[PDB]
């Protein structure tokens, strides 16, 4: 299923949490392979 | 890059590298130090901490 | 690679040497092709699976390639490569016969092969 | 004296690198790229050591990965050919010149002697390794002692000694499966490790594809070569002696300096490529690629016989250091980084060749799916010229009639068609 990255970030940032962190735990997902851009890079998809 | 080719001179207070060999040498043989109590209890009580 | 072309140059040479003729003619040059055609063996396991996953692989690629729009879905997909074959069946047998086959392979290709990414709604 | 004055007429002319770009490798087909790159590994640059505390080296090291068949082992022998000073050693085994240091006695002088390895004899040289994969662990120990610290330590038979490594190393490999792999990186398709590739400043893969025109041609030029040897771009490549000569007086005498760089341009090229490549997620770039960049701007400074560093060497040795990373990449990587970055690799390319090579990418799809469909091939190939011109749209090109009058075009025997406007091959 896909996710948007603005979804997430307005998610965590109610949370009260960095946005910088969930930009540095999106990288390393990429760098792992979980999480792949669509031809938008406005949502993400989970693969693994 | 570039300063390599004309001046040696970085930093202003460099210690010359034969004289930092022969320093080093010198103090490594002239004298040996030990702690002193004061430090060791401070020393102990971050140790356990 | 180059070495079957340099190996072919050389059992031309062969066979005008063979023959004793002094010059090399399109004859040895055939039977060397020939000969090393033979010599070579096609492994044996499949096909018909292999060149619509390719058919397949390449529509979408197409589809993703070609615009930054949205895409089709799995019965778009279907649909369109039934279209694409109307041309060649003439019956409704062979039409739900391939149809169900396709759809076979599809589900295989996104399960079990994991080639092609299935998303929900 | 007269050949002082030859070298520097020569230098007067304004196309003097391409005419040494094209000077390399007469006997060898195709590989333009890595040609140009032999050309900076051949000239070198500078090294440079403030005081005794930091040393960088100023030679420039070649790493070929290839499938079989390519020529790898031809480029090797060529540069054995021209290098004054060159060795050559293969790592399968039985060499001429081993690859380590030995006291023996050798068996036809019957002398005690202390035979250094061919890193050794090699100073201010070129060596060269053939079959790079197959080295036992004795000699990658020495490889990675010679190439990180460029000296090589003895300590046998009672004799402890230290021996000087100042050589530029050039290597050719084969991938792990036989085949290369695009859709893996670069150090997965190799048995190498990664601190050993991380030493090489160039990296060229050369991967075997079927194109039936090169195809074609590469036949030609093998029976043509054969035919010949029985016992019975660039405007005109110099002379090999002349190469020589040039070279020579180029190593003694040019010396160029980088009084004149844009340290803005570089960091924001930089903090860019860093971002996007941490947005794509692999393979960060990190500040060794910027040193050889200088040291390629250097050799570029010296092809010139510029005693100053200006923008085109910088740009040259930009777009070159861009490549060889973006090469290494996986394919949606490498695809991503290669429509983003277009600016940059665009520097003193031809558009022709762009076009040359969308129109080659329709023509394979137009045929895969031709086989794949059909089961066969068909007798003739076309194509819109909508498709084309939508293409160069997307890399802003609107005009291709000089495309249609180039002689690119007509090279792979395209057509071009206006009572159907299309293209026929
Ligand atoms: N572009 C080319 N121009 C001329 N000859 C070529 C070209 N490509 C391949 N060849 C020829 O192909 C043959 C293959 O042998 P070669 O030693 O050059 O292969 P290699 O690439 O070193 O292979 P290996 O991976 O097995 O070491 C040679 O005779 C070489 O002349
Ligand atoms: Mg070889």
């Amino acid at each position: 299923s896909q996710v948007s990255e603005h979804s997430i970030i307005k998610d965590f940032t109610k949370q009260k949490y960095p946005e910088h962190a969930i930009h540095k735990v999106l990288q390393l997902m990429l760098r792992r392979g979980e999480i792949q851009h669509r031809m938008q890079r406005k949502v993400l998809y989970r693969l693994k | 890059h570039v300063s390599a080719l004309t001046q040696t001179q970085a930093v202003e207070g460099e210690i010359d590298l034969a004289k930092l060999k022969k320093f080093i040498a010198y103090c490594r043989v002239k004298c040996g130090p030990r702690l002193s109590a004061e430090a060791a209890e401070k020393l102990k009580n971050r140790y356990i901490i | 690679t180059v070495r079957q072309l340099e190996s072919m140059i050389r059992l031309s040479e062969a066979m005008a040497r063979m023959h004793c003729c002094d010059e090399v003619q399109p004859k040895h040059v055939k039977e060397a092709f020939r000969l090393l055609n033979k010599s070579i063996i096609r492994v044996e396991t499949f096909s018909e699976y292999c060149r619509i996953s390719n058919l397949i692989v390449l529509h979408l690629r197409k589809v993703e390639e070609e615009e930054d729009e949205s895409a089709l879905k799995r019965s778009e997909l279907v649909n369109w490569y039934l279209k694409e074959i109307e041309s060649e069946i003439d019956s409704e047998e062979e039409l739900i016969n391939k149809k169900r086959i396709i759809e076979k392979v599809i589900h295989r290709l996104t399960h079990y092969d994991h080639v092609l990414i299935e998303l929900t709604q | 004296d007269e050949d002082v004055k030859m070298i520097t007429s020569l230098s007067k002319d304004q196309q003097i690198g391409e005419k040494i770009f094209a000077s390399i490798a007469p006997s060898i087909y195709g590989h333009e790229d890595i040609k140009r790159g032999l050309a900076l590994a051949l000239f070198g640059g500078e090294p440079k050591n403030p005081g005794g505390k930091h040393k960088v080296r100023g030679d420039i090291n070649v790493l070929l990965c290839g499938d079989p068949g390519t020529a790898k082992s031809q480029f090797l022998k060529y540069i054995e050919k021209v290098s004054s000073r060159a060795i050559f050693t293969t790592g399968q085994g039985a060499s001429a010149v081993g690859l380590t240091a030995y006291v023996q006695r050798h068996p036809v002088s019957r002398e005690w002697t202390l035979e250094a390895g061919a890193l050794v004899l090699a100073d201010r040289g070129v060596c060269l390794i053939d079959e790079f994969d197959k080295m036992n662990d004795q000699d990658r120990t020495s490889i990675h002692e010679a190439m990180e610290q460029q000296s090589i330590s003895i300590s046998k038979a009672g004799i402890v000694t230290s021996l000087q490594a100042r050589c530029t190393v050039i290597a050719a490999a084969n991938p792990i499966g036989g085949r290369y792999d695009p859709s893996l990186t670069f150090s997965e398709n190799v048995d190498l490790t990664e601190p050993i590739i991380s030493r090489f400043d160039i990296l060229c893969v050369v991967r075997d594809t079927v194109d039936p025109v090169q195809d074609e041609m590469l036949a030609r030029f093998v029976v043509g070569s054969h035919v010949r040897h029985h016992p019975s771009y660039g405007v005109e490549p110099l002379p090999q002696e002349v190469l020589k000569k040039y070279i020579i007086y180029a190593k003694e005498r040019v010396h160029p300096k980088l009084n004149q760089m844009d340290q803005d341009k570089v960091a924001k090229m930089y903090s860019d490529l860093r971002k996007e490549s941490m947005a794509t997620g692999s393979i960060p770039i990190t500040v060794r690629h910027i040193e050889s960049m200088i040291r390629m701007a250097e050799a570029h400074a010296r092809i010139h016989l510029r005693d100053y560093v200006i923008e085109d060497d910088v740009n040259m040795a930009i777009r070159v250091m861009l490549e060889s990373f973006i090469d290494t990449q996986k394919f949606s990587v490498m695809r991503s980084m290669r429509k983003t970055f277009a600016r940059y690799l665009s520097f003193r390319r031809d558009n022709n060749e762009l076009l040359l090579f969308i129109l080659k990418q329709l023509v394979a799809e137009q045929v895969t799916y031709q086989r794949n469909r059909f089961g066969a091939q068909q007798d003739t190939i076309e194509v819109p010229e909508k498709d084309l011109v939508d293409k160069a749209r997307q890399i802003n090109i609107h005009n291709l009639s000089a495309f249609y009058d180039s002689e690119l075009f007509r090279m792979n025997k395209f057509s071009h068609d206006l009572k159907r406007k299309m293209i026929l091959q």
